[PDB]
């Protein structure tokens, strides 16, 4: 619960996939544009594996 | 003498030769704040050319299964030009708007839009679906900016009010057999005579296709909708450093 | 002190005519005339059509004496509607110690809220009336103190608090044997109109998900807190309810807007049920029948 | 009639027939107000007002 | 003191009386008003604004509620077919509950005056046709063919450069005001029926869509009055509003 | 304590004691208790004819 | 007798009504008044008297409560350092609770008008310097360097024979009156920030004290009005006052 | 307030008094009358038939 | 150091506009700041106890016993006023009794 | 209006708009009083009044 | 959306077939000479 693990950001690569199949396209493309995100994030072990 | 028009203000003009007519919202033009109404005691700035221009913002493609879009004003122009620079430096703000939305099509396409204004267009959510969780809309659904935002449930306008009586508020139709543009001149409507330009969005421009687009296959399938707007009689006050949000 | 000609050169379309009754219908006859057509309008202008009765059908002289006084805003809104209910039970969870702070938001009941949400900006005086009784309905010899806590005044935290001394707040001492206490309330907002709809945020800064609770919350509308306690150091021996009715007078309303058709779910937001979007009217099986 | 101008309906030329007993005008009666209406700012708020008889798109 | 006798009606709370009540705040001068645009003086401004009448009140599911606002026309292969029909009274549950004429009339017990219905044809440019929009006065039932709805008040509507026409439902009544027509003995106050008939056809060239949509707008005339204000028929609340 | 209210033709009839139609947002209503004198209100000529 | 109907509001005790009540003493003529000096006709005499604003509201112990009335300047070795900053609203809990502008405003819900802050330099004679006193309007956050607080309303203050200067916080608002700014959605009514920056330095000769103190005085202008009187936020009582 | 003494006859309901009572409907203008034939002004028309 | 409040106005510090100030100064007069009935005394007449057990109580009129009315009227040194006292009496549980 | 001059506000030229029912003036309404204010006896009570524009210590 | 900021004309295709963009005289100088590449690009007029 302290150990920080830096890797890809799987939810923001999930919702890019949803824009490719037109599952909520203009909703998600408004999210990542106005709220700029990170492809690489850093959370703890218990967050990245048991819900965050 | 009504189908053909020209709207020149600032350094930018737009010509239209298949217009309907210009409607002036609530029967009065935008004007400056009189000294009966003003409460701020510093002298306002009035740029008078550099911000009273037709800003062409974005281009929404309209296909046969669209829902509708909305733009919150003036947060479509707090990122653009000398309006977006004066509204970020100055705390107070008032202006009217001349709102011109173009949508051309051939003489074989069909379909109608309801481009309408409505002041204080607050946005509700679906309340968690079943209607028991107090969900508030995010900041991007609230104030989408120049990108616009697409309506989820246009029958209730995402606010629990029906679109069937949106026609009370200042509006006009773009049906593609008669016109191709819709000018709506809107004064400054708000209680207090100036307000902040970053927090309060005075009105929202609902553009909803009610009668859907239809055309036989072979015609041009890309029918864009571009909105251009011009802040008229704009003035700012309360100078400080730049806030962006 | 200028030689330039640019600086030295640097209004409503409609007139309110008096209309006490609906307008008369003058006599028309037939017309067989080209060129001018009163039926064919252009609805894409966005104007309501100015076609009258006389230019569509042969009409008679009808002197219309039907008054238009019932439909003014002072006759449509000056009806006392239930806007608040305050419970003071003997034992329970919700206010068990004989005081209740009800902050004045009159959007909690859907008949008064439905009418005043027709307009965006409303400026009005109101006279509130506080009909109080036991939950079974009967009146009991119990003394109450109502007091009005403006924004900034100390909220009373208990029945035997110090804020009930009402040195400057207005307060009403009525017992339940009396008729309902009725006081009139001015237009108190800092802005020039109570706006029922505030599309915006009150405070600056970044707007994250944790502070989307401020969306639609304008400080010009929240006008304080209405507090009520049973006057006494001991606990009162009667369960109580206090129903608050207000009628609006001297009303000015601006900028109409569409009237709600989905059910209300919360106060101070237009949230509606998502799976249960019901149509605004009734329905029929086919269009060519009734 | 030596009351203060406290009512939320000040802003017209004519007054109303409201009987009042206190020194504050907002405590007065609602009274009867003027039967002036202006439907042309909601019905046809166009810039150049066209008539009924003419075709609207000449 | 002065002799005073307390007659009945004492100590009640009528919710519609117009009485002087005590001010909570001595000599409080409120915030002075600003010229805010669009001031309503009377609710008969709002009954005269045209507003989308939903004639096609058939579909009910949430994914097709926008289908209600407009009803289709198409190229018929025949002679005088019925396009749409609706009740012409703003009080009855039906098409008129979407318009603001029909929901401000929900607050008033009885209305009077003629009222207008406007039909905007939203087809293509090169698609023409003629429709017969016939108002049948009360008593006369739903007409069975075009040659009996012809007898009532009717409008021959041509599709042209001026896209819309206004059927003006006149004020034909046995009574000065009429209340809201419902099923029963309150059907005495019915206003009639409005039925829309193809008069010639809907002809198109090749390349035009052979199905066009008509948007029905509806408002009232300037002799429209209402009286005897009441509460509306729908209650927009089920539980405690949290 | 009693509440009288007048339901015109078309207004929602209240179906129970704790109903929603007793909010009387536009209907006229009289709140009188039985210790008071009898509630007396005047009624105009309301008929359409 | 005369017919009289008792409408609601009967038999209550409103604590703000202005009513005739029975005299306890018939024809009692009180003591005739003397010309006593300093008669107050209005509380806006007292909001226009300059009064010590405690910008240095940091120290709290009882042996150093006099440290609050004045804040230090000293010879900085650099470029444009922040001397002091305070909220510019008389309602918020902070510096303004010591001034009588900020405690008569505690009795009124909402105030308006421009208001002045006066800074008296209490250094030695031969110690000079220039301070920048900048009022930042609302929305603009706490400035990070002197070249962003420069953008707002500001005063360049020179230390001279006239010892004090008056920053005049102007009335910049979106609303006619504003209520008391607290944390939450009531922060909508914030007035801004006043930040004090060294513009050049504080230079002294040898023999002068290199640390001087500025006393901040504060009052309101002549367009200052208040309304909607209420009770104050502090209650000056804990137990029974014996 | 103003001194007022409540003399007897207070709080009764005489069924023949001709008193002002509160209107349920503010500014309601009723339906204007038609010339309907045979208007009775007095019951001594009917005693002479 | 003169001891005068400063007579510097808005116009001679910043470029200002013509503002017709119609904000009334009537709420801040002394007759609108003080004419609110505040609690200045409480008298207990209990059945059995120590403090007044026999159904009488002498409360000498000193209105400086409660700190909301006392706080306002201690702003001024000399005050000359008429007053209307009101005596709201009840049982300690709050109810009214025929006494 | 044949009352005694018993009120504790006697000592000005103008009277006030106070309605009274008894014969004693102290039993009257508080009424509305004159909106005259004199801030210069608390703000700048100096002997020789200096103006705004001049430096105060010439 | 950046060429929108300059002087511009919205041109509709209609029965009147042509429109006239009027390039206004915006200069720092009364006359301007011929703009070529180099220090004579000081006299450029702009872009359409
Ligand atoms: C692992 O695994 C996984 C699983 O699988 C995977 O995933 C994947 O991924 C992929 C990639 O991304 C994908 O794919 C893709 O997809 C996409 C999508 O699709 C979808 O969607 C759609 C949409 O729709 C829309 O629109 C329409 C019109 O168009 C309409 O109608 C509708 O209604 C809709 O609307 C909506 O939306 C919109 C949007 O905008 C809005 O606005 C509105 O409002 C509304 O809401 C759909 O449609 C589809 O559908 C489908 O399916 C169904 C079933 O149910 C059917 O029925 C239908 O019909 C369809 O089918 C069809 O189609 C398709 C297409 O779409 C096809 O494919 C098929 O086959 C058939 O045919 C869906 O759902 C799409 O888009 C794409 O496509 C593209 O690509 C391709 C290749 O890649 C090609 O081939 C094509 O062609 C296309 O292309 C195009 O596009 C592009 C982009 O956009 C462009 O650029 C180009 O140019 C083009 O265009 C052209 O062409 C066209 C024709 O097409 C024309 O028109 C134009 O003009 C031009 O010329 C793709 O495919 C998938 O999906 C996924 N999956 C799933 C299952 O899904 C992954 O990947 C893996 N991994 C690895 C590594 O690999
Ligand atoms: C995976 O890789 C990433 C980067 O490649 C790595 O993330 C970094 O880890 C370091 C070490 O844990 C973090 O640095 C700490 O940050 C905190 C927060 O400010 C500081 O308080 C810490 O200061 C301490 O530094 C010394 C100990 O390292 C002590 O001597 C000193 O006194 C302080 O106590 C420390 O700087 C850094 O923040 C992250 N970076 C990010 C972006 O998360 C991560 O640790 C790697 N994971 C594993 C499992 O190896
Ligand atoms: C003894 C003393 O007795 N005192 C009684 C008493 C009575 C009433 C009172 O103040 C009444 C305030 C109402 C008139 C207006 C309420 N308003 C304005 C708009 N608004 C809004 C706007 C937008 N969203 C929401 N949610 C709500 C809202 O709720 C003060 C004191
Ligand atoms: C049936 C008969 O009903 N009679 C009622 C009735 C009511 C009131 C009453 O007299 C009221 C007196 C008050 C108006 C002023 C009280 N005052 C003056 C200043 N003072 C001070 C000054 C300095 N230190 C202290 N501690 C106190 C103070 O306490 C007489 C009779």
């Amino acid at each position: 619960k302290i150990d920080l693990i830096r890797t890809l950001n799987i939810p923001v690569l999930t919702v890019i996939e949803w824009s490719q199949v037109h599952f909520l396209r203009e909703i998600i493309e408004a999210m990542l544009k106005a709220y700029q995100q990170k492809l690489f994030v850093t959370h703890t072990v218990d967050e990245l594996l048991w819900g965050y | 003498s009504d189908r053909v028009a020209q709207l020149t203000i600032g350094n930018s003009t737009i010509t239209t030769q298949e217009a309907a007519n210009i409607i002036v919202g609530y029967g009065e033009w935008p004007s400056y704040c009189s000294d009966d109404d003003a409460t701020a005691v510093d002298k306002p700035t009035r740029p008078d050319v550099s911000v009273n221009r037709f800003y062409t913002l974005d281009t929404k493609l309209w296909e046969k299964s669209s829902k509708g879009w909305y733009w919150k004003f003036p947060d479509v122009l707090t990122e653009t030009g000398v309006f977006g620079q004066n509204a970020q430096f100055h705390y107070l703000y008032r202006s009217g708007f001349c709102i011109h939305v173009q949508c051309n099509a051939s003489k074989f396409h069909q379909g109608a839009l309801l481009v309408a204004i409505l002041p204080e267009y607050v946005i509700g959510t679906v309340a968690g679906g079943t209607g028991t969780e107090d969900s508030h809309p995010p900041y991007i659904q609230t104030q989408p900016g120049a990108d616009g935002f697409e309506l989820q449930h246009p029958y209730v306008l995402d606010a629990g009010i029906p679109i069937s009586q949106l026609t009370v508020c200042p509006h006009q139709w773009i049906n593609l057999r008669t016109n191709n543009c819709a000018t709506i001149i809107v004064p400054y409507m708000n209680t207090l005579p100036f307000d902040s330009a970053l927090n309060h969005c005075n009105f929202g421009l609902l553009v909803v296709p009610i009668s859907p687009l239809d055309f036989d296959q072979g015609a041009t399938p890309v029918i864009p909708i571009t909105i251009t707007l011009a802040p008229m009689c704009s003035e700012f006050a309360g100078l400080r450093q730049a806030v962006t949000q | 002190g200028d030689r330039v000609a640019d600086m030295i050169e640097s209004r409503a379309l409609t007139q309110a005519l008096p209309a006490p009754t609906g307008q008369n219908t003058q006599v028309s006859s037939h017309r067989l005339d080209t060129g001018e057509v009163p039926a064919l309008q252009a609805a894409e202008i966005g104007a309501s059509s100015n076609t009258s009765d006389e230019s569509m059908i042969e009409t008679r002289c009808v002197l219309n004496s039907h008054s238009t006084a019932e439909t003014t805003l002072d006759s449509f809104f000056s009806r006392a509607g239930l806007v608040g209910e305050i419970d003071l039970p003997l034992e329970g969870t919700t206010n068990p110690s004989g005081y209740a702070n009800w902050d004045i938001d009159i959007t909690g009941y859907a008949q008064m809220r439905r009418k005043v949400e027709l307009f965006t900006y409303m400026r009005f005086d109101a006279e509130f009336t506080f009909v109080a009784c036991t939950p079974t309905g009967q009146v009991v010899p119990q003394l109450l103190q109502y007091m009005f806590v403006p924004p900034g005044a100390p909220k009373p935290e208990s029945r035997e608090s110090l804020a009930w001394q009402t040195a400057t707040n207005p307060s009403v001492f009525v017992k339940l044997t009396d008729p309902p206490a009725q006081v009139s309330v001015p237009f108190m907002s800092p802005a020039s109109a109570y706006q029922w709809f505030y599309d915006g945020y009150p405070t600056f800064g970044e707007h994250k998900q944790e502070k989307d609770l401020e969306y639609g919350a304008c400080p010009n509308n929240m006008m304080g807190t209405f507090s009520v306690r049973t006057v006494g150091s001991s606990k009162s021996k009667y369960a109580l309810v206090v129903r608050i009715y207000m009628r609006m007078k001297h009303v000015r309303a601006w900028i109409p807007r569409p009237m709600r058709n989905q059910n209300y779910l919360f106060k101070a937001n237009p949230n509606y049920a998502g799976d249960s979007i019901k149509p605004t009217g009734t329905s029929r099986n086919a269009i060519t029948t009734l | 009639s030596h009351e203060n101008s406290n009512s939320a309906t000040e802003g017209s030329t004519i007054n109303y027939t409201t009987i009042n007993y206190y020194k504050d005008s907002y405590a007065a009666t609602a009274g009867k107000q003027s039967l002036k209406q202006d439907p042309d700012k909601f019905a046809n708020p166009v810039k150049d007002i066209f008539t009924e008889m003419a075709a609207p798109l000449k | 003191g002065f002799p005073t006798e307390l007659k009945p009606g004492t100590n009640q709370f009528l919710t519609t009386d117009d009485g002087v009540s005590a001010p909570i705040l001595p000599n409080f001068h409120p915030t002075p008003c600003i010229h805010i645009p669009g001031e309503v003086r009377n609710l008969l401004e709002l009954c005269q604004v045209e507003t989308i009448l939903e004639v096609n009140n058939v579909p009910t599911n949430a994914t097709s509620l926008m289908e209600r606002l407009r009803f289709p026309v198409s190229a018929q292969a025949g002679k005088g077919e019925l396009c749409a029909v609706f009740r012409a009274d703003p009080g009855r549950d039906g098409p008129w509950q979407s318009t603001m004429l029909g929901q401000l009339c929900g607050y008033y017990t009885q209305w009077s005056g003629s009222l207008e219905v406007t039909f905007m044809f939203t087809g293509s440019f090169m698609a023409t046709g003629k429709m017969l929009i016939a108002y049948t006065p009360p008593g006369g039932p739903l007409p069975k063919d075009r040659a009996t709805a012809m007898l009532g008040t009717h409008v021959i509507w041509d599709f042209g450069l001026q896209s819309s026409v206004t059927l003006v439902i006149p004020w034909i009544s046995n009574t000065h005001y009429r209340a809201h027509a419902r099923d029963g003995v309150f059907d005495y106050y019915t206003t009639g029926l409005v039925s829309i008939w193809y008069q010639t056809n809907y002809v198109v060239p090749i390349g035009a869509p052979n199905t066009a949509y008509i948007i029905a707008l509806a408002a009232a005339q300037k002799n429209f009055t209402m009286k005897l204000c009441k509460d509306t028929s729908h209650i927009l609340q089920t539980a405690s509003i949290q």
